[PDB]
């Protein structure tokens, strides 16, 4: 059983995978839900407080409880057949021991100094484990309603020059070891096995690298753990042993919750997007190295396509399309990569900002450019093959020319400049925080055309790349479109009150797609402007899932078609209806436009799903 | 908005992960002293996803309004945990605490 935003809950059996039971609502947004031992019951905790525990057969409602000053945090039937009872941790910091077989709460049991992160009933029903954000066990005594043990969790010690003394562990999960005899818990850095029956600790399995446990999950067999560090890093890693099993890379949004079958030989994931992905135990030991890194640049120089890479474990590797020719080099972990203009070089930032540019013909040679209060940002190149190009946090865009070693700066006076890209001519044009677009120059640093279209930011500003005839912008506010000449744009599209988030110009043609937060795009004539009719490409879906964000268009050579990317690849047709809609991608999230000269090949890596290569036959 | 209320919504669903006060410490989330008028992610000193980073947006009543309402729509790909206040009232409430507690 899963429940969700909506409240209502969905009861279902795995293996056929065919809607079991409908639930109609249940009052406020549920917190969790848990079947009674024998499989009997629902329980359902929720915001409004209704503790609405539903037959899991019938379906209809038996048991029912309210008892918390606040929101309940989690609900459990007793695992013992016999006692029927109602452990529930809520955000008053109080337990509710209910006595299933009466109304009213066998035991209020204040003792968490802080909101109760999880409950479960220990295997000896006699007792009731407890945690809390102030990350200390309670081992209750439920026999005498009463306090018996009460482990402290400071053992994830770490001397830093943090002011705060010796630091406040808030544990999460209150695993269980298979016996239960002993509680299994993750906090902040570190996996802790502490002993509740002697009151200290005994194991502790250090999670990977350093932040603070968004989530984790310790499993009986194997001793494994799938931990989700942060950003859906769920790791397979190995108690005890610990030592990490294997990395488990697919779930979008960042995943929301795992847990494992009874028999373990499985587990559940539920995450943000929407999604719950059964897995087998077997297949996350295995190691495997795949689905790039989310965010790559690639490179088209014809038959073949080269697509820029991030190694799993350190620098990166290029790996051609149609050939399994890895690519592999060092570095300390490069920041980004960029390679040279006709070729004959390869370069990459750094996290100090600092720029090499790697020669292909000998790995001695190299220029290490060092600048930046931080990460270097955009880089682009010269059409010389001379002359690196960057930003980061700094006022002024960088311009590096290497070997000679030269730094000739953009001084916008800005408080950053946020991007910037080349034009035909020796113009340098960008864009910053202030909005100003303005039109530098390309090595030597000159501001000669200024413009002042947004107030507000940039938001995503395109060029179109015939000659140097247009140029325009939208910063939810106004569509404005320039052809340099002026120090104004020559037109300032104000056709959506929901202010246009992004733009892209035709392939050396006239029109000009016009991108909204909600992936809405709306085609402009480059003509001033026209209320043409609005491309309108998504009009009926729902936030369903892998849906946000009008990241890019990759208009057809045609001109007659965009493909639109942004919960998935649609073709839709230039000015009302789509053409070639369909695909589907399976990472979603795509932010990137990739096209051949031909443009018969565009392929996208989204969400770190893995990169797909399209090639249409005959 | 009620400010009163706006502070008891900010106590029991955002000061878990963000102080407002001037100097209060980044937690999970960043200190959202001074806010009003800024463009998304800009607290010095906190490390934001690049989606938050580079949203584009300034601060201010009519973005917290459509933010809050479903902090992952508006800024997909977000590492911030928060299904979104579905009443306007209570939003408008929040809001306006937030207005008068991050400039204090
Ligand atoms: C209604 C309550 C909340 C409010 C008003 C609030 C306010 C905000 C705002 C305005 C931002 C973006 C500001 C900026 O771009 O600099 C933000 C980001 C963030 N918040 Fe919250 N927040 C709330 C709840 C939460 C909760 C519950 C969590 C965690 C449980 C959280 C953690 C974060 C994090 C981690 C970020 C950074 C987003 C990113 O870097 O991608 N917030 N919060």
């Amino acid at each position: 059983a899963s429940c969700g935003a909506d409240k209502t809950l969905q009861v279902f059996k795995a293996e056929t995978g065919e809607k079991l039971l409908e639930i109609k609502a249940h009052e406020d947004e549920v917190l969790c839900c848990a079947f009674s031992t024998d499989d009997r019951f629902i329980a359902t905790c929720s915001v409004d407080k209704k503790v609405k525990i539903w037959n899991s057969m019938t379906g209809e409602l038996v048991h029912t409880y309210d008892e918390h000053s606040e929101q309940v945090n989690c609900c459990h039937f007793t695992n013992s057949s016999h006692h029927l009872l109602l452990a529930t941790g809520s955000s008053d910091c109080f337990l509710k021991l209910w006595d299933l077989n009466q109304k009213e709460c066998r035991n209020t049991m204040f003792g968490h100094t802080n909101s109760v992160n999880h409950c479960r009933f220990s295997p000896d029903d006699k007792l009731l484990a407890s945690c809390s954000a102030d990350g200390t066990l309670k081992l209750w005594d439920a026999t005498s309603a009463n306090e018996r043990k009460s482990i402290n969790v400071k053992q994830f010690f770490l001397n830093l020059e943090d002011p705060q003394e010796d630091m406040e562990v808030i544990v999460k999960c209150c695993s269980w070891s298979a016996d239960g005899a002993r509680i299994m818990v993750a906090a902040k850095n570190k996996i802790f096995l502490f002993d509740i029956h002697t009151s200290g600790l005994l194991g502790e399995i250090h999670t990977g690298h350093h932040s603070t446990i968004q989530y984790c999950d310790f499993s009986p067999q194997n001793h494994l753990a799938v931990v989700a560090l942060s950003q859906y890093c769920v790791e397979l890693w190995n108690t005890d042993s610990r030592s990490k099993v294997a990395d488990c890379r697919g779930h979008l949004s960042w995943v929301h919750g795992v847990m494992f079958s009874p028999d373990g030989s499985s587990f559940l994931t539920s995450s943000d997007d929407q999604t719950i992905r059964l897995w087998e135990t077997k297949k996350v030991c295995k190691n495997s190295a795949v689905m790039l890194k989310q965010e790559v640049d690639v490179v088209f120089q014809e038959n073949e396509v080269m697509v820029l890479a991030v190694d799993h474990i350190r620098r990166l590797q290029l790996i051609n399309g149609r050939t399994g020719q890895i690519d592999y080099l060092t570095e300390a972990q490069v920041s980004c990569c960029c390679l040279s203009p006709h070729l004959q070089y390869i370069a990459f930032g750094d996290e100090n900002g600092a720029i090499e540019i790697l020669e292909l013909v000998n790995n001695r040679i190299f220029q290490s450019r060092f600048q930046h209060k931080k990460t270097v940002w955009h880089i682009q190149f010269t059409a010389d093959e001379k002359t690196l190009i960057s930003s980061s946090d700094d006022a002024e865009i960088q311009v590096w020319n290497w070997q000679l070693d030269k730094c000739i700066f953009l001084r916008g006076h800005q408080e950053t400049v946020k991007d910037f890209r080349l034009l035909k001519n020796s113009r340098l044009l960008s864009w910053s925080f202030d909005g100003t677009v303005k039109v530098w120059n390309i090595i030597t640093g000159n501001k000669e055309k200024d413009f002042v279209c947004h107030q507000g930011t940039v938001l995503s500003c395109d060029i179109s790349h015939d000659a140097t005839k247009f140029s325009s912008t939208s910063a939810d506010k106004t569509a404005k479109i320039w052809s340099f000449d002026l120090l104004l744009p020559l037109h300032e599209l104000r056709g959506h009150n929901g202010c246009v988030r992004c733009s892209a110009f035709s392939v050396d043609s006239t029109l000009l797609a016009t991108g909204d937060d909600n992936g809405e795009i709306r085609i402009w004539n480059v003509s001033n402007g026209e209320l043409l009719h609005l491309c309108a490409p998504l009009s009926e879906e729902g936030a369903a899932t892998h849906g946000g964000w009008v990241t890019d268009l990759c208009f057809s050579p045609d001109g007659k078609m965009l493909i639109s990317a942004g919960g998935y690849i649609k073709w839709w047709n230039v000015v009302t209806g789509e053409s070639s809609q369909t695909f589907y991608t399976n990472g979603t999230n795509l932010k990137k436009i990739h096209v051949s000269p031909d443009f018969k090949t565009y392929v996208t890596v989204d969400n770190l799903g893995i990169l797909y290569i399209l090639q249409t036959l005959e | 908005g009620d400010v009163e209320k706006g502070k008891k919504i900010f106590v029991q669903k955002c000061a878990q992960c963000h102080t407002v006060e001037k100097g209060g410490k980044h937690k999970t989330g960043p200190n959202l002293h001074g806010l009003f008028g800024r463009k998304t992610g800009q607290a010095p000193g906190f490390t934001y996803t690049d989606a938050n980073k580079n949203k584009g947006i300034t601060w201010k009543e009519e973005t917290l309004m459509e933010y809050l309402e479903n902090p992952k729509k508006y800024i997909p790909g977000t590492k911030m945990i928060f299904a979104g206040i579905k009443k306007k009232t209570e939003r408008e409430d929040l809001i306006a605490y937030l207005k008068k507690a991050t400039n204090e």
